[PDB]
């Protein structure tokens, strides 16, 4: 039993489509558990200046009941089960899905179906939400982490929508209304622009079934089953500086332009982002860290944690890194990493892409370490690449990858570039942005 | 009285015209380097 044989070996992803557009996939096992829910191509980027958040305040009554049943029974019900009900909404994408026993595979399809067609919307539960969600959005302030990130969005898509936060605006949570949250939901929760995805001990063919009778209400004209294409957001190299030198530590985040899901280049930008790596003061590994920026880090003290990422979207998408430090060492971090992005366009080695790919193949394995994971991969890949993608397709891409290759995407994608910078805290040593510009080009 | 009368004129001839050019392109870069503090906006947002 060879890797290679075993990813031949993995049951294949099931895909059946309803007339009323809807997509069921769902892939196969021998679990007497299960996770099933539905993948909604929606999020804060399909909303505007007046219904921001819109999404966000429906994500917290999807749970609060429904016509057919309200709160309580909707509780219990699902509760005495020994079911999970969990969800989120982001930029671009939405989802509601349930853990439970294989054995309930159909009931639960009817709880989802019930859950994005017929939301009870209590008018007296969204004033009650109104006030949580408002509680929420101060927890969260304090998550120097996603503050940065929301600015980082904020700036690099300044004008657009992809600039607005998931959780929306002050003003927008406490005057959305009842009629928007409904328009809300029919005006984006449809068939087309879902997915009905499930993983574990399922028959594709009894959850097509129930899927059929629950998920119905088809349409009648073409301008209910066309996907709306959104129009692109604009990247912007600038930077938003948020000072508070009672902050302990700061935080910074840089980055540029990505490509957007559909490209094959993203295979390697997530090789790069391999030989990078990321950081944290518990890494055992300590000085002996592969990651050169990681070792650096540990011998000079330079930050408390840092991080690569290559955030995806339909269109667009934001590479670059993140890390955390005190006031003191913000300037020597910023230069180290600045040194490795351009170390990559310039001299990366074979050995660095070997590691950096075995890395990335047991990466995206991990992502599919139970039911909900691979549940997620599901929903995702089909509202995303409209199909799924097997470990075996990727690790194909994942292998032709070279030094050379990488080499001439991050060039490609970095080299010269004007990045969106973005940080918060005690940041007075960090240098201007002229200065960081130039850490842009030779290495 | 002064031999070289003539050829200073070349030579003021070409100063003028490369510090002409020349002052231009470093202005613009002046500029360029500067656009980046010229129209910085920034805001006092502090807390409840
Ligand atoms: C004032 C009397 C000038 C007589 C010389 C006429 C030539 C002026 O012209 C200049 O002369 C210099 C020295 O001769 C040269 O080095 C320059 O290249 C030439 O352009």
């Amino acid at each position: 039993a060879t890797y290679a044989q075993t990813l031949q070996n993995i049951p294949e992803t099931n895909v059946t489509t309803l007339d009323n557009g809807l997509r069921v996939a769902s892939e196969e096992s021998s679990q007497p558990t299960c996770t099933v829910g539905v993948w909604i191509g929606a999020g804060s980027r399909y909303e505007n200046e007046k219904n921001n958040g819109a999404g966000y305040f429906v994500e917290h009554l999807a749970f609060k009941g429904t016509k057919k049943r309200p709160c309580a029974a909707f509780e219990k019900e699902v509760e005495s089960m020994g079911a999970h009900f969990n969800g989120y909404t982001s930029r671009e994408q939405t989802a509601f899905y349930i853990k439970a026993l294989s054995k309930d595979m159909p009931k639960v399809v009817e709880l989802l179906a019930d859950v994005v067609q017929n939301c009870a919307l209590e008018e007296s539960q969204i004033e009650k939400e109104r006030g949580v969600i408002l509680q929420e959005l101060k927890e969260m302030d304090n998550d120097m982490t996603n503050v940065t990130f929301d600015y980082l969005h904020a700036t690099a898509f300044q004008g657009t929508a992809l600039a607005r936060t998931v959780e929306g605006t002050t003003e927008n949570i406490k005057h959305l209304t009842r009629a928007d949250l409904a328009s809300y939901i029919d005006t984006h929760f449809k068939a087309p622009r879902m997915v009905l995805a499930a993983a574990g001990g399922i028959s594709h063919k009894e959850l097509v079934d129930a899927a059929r009778q629950h998920f119905s209400g088809v349409s009648f004209t073409y301008k209910e089953d066309a996907v709306p294409i959104l129009p692109r957001c604009r990247f912007t190299g600038s930077e938003i500086r948020a000072r508070d030198d009672a902050l302990p530590v700061a935080h910074v985040a840089l980055a540029v332009e990505g490509p957007g899901w559909a490209d094959p280049d993203n295979v390697v930008l997530h090789v790069a982002n391999a030989i990078i790596g990321r950081y944290d003061r518990t890494f055992g590994g300590g000085k002996h860290l592969s990651s050169r920026l990681a070792a650096l880090a540990v011998e000079h003290k330079l930050c408390h944690s840092f991080q690569t990422f290559n955030t995806s979207y339909s269109d667009t998408g934001l590479f670059g890194f993140h890390f955390v430090a005190d006031p003191l060492s913000i300037d020597d971090m910023m230069f180290c990493a600045q040194g490795e992005w351009m170390r990559l366009c310039t001299s990366t080695t074979e050995s660095e892409v070997k590691r950096a790919k075995n890395h990335l193949r047991s990466a995206m394995v991990a992502q599919l370490d139970g039911t909900t994971p691979v549940c997620e991969t599901i929903g995702s890949h089909l509202l995303n690449y409209g199909r799924r993608i097997s470990l075996e397709e990727w690790d194909s891409r994942i292998s032709a990858v070279d030094a050379r290759m990488v080499r001439d995407v991050c060039s490609k994608y970095i080299y010269d570039k004007c990045p969106a910078l973005a940080a918060v805290g005690p940041i007075e040593q960090l240098l201007d942005y002229n200065r960081i510009r130039s850490g842009m080009y030779w290495i | 009285a002064e031999p070289e009368h003539d050829q200073r004129k070349r030579m003021g001839l070409k100063m003028l015209l490369i510090s002409a050019l020349l002052t231009s392109l470093l202005y613009y870069m002046k500029r360029h380097k500067w656009s980046v503090l010229k129209s910085r906006k920034m805001a006092y947002r502090p807390p409840k």
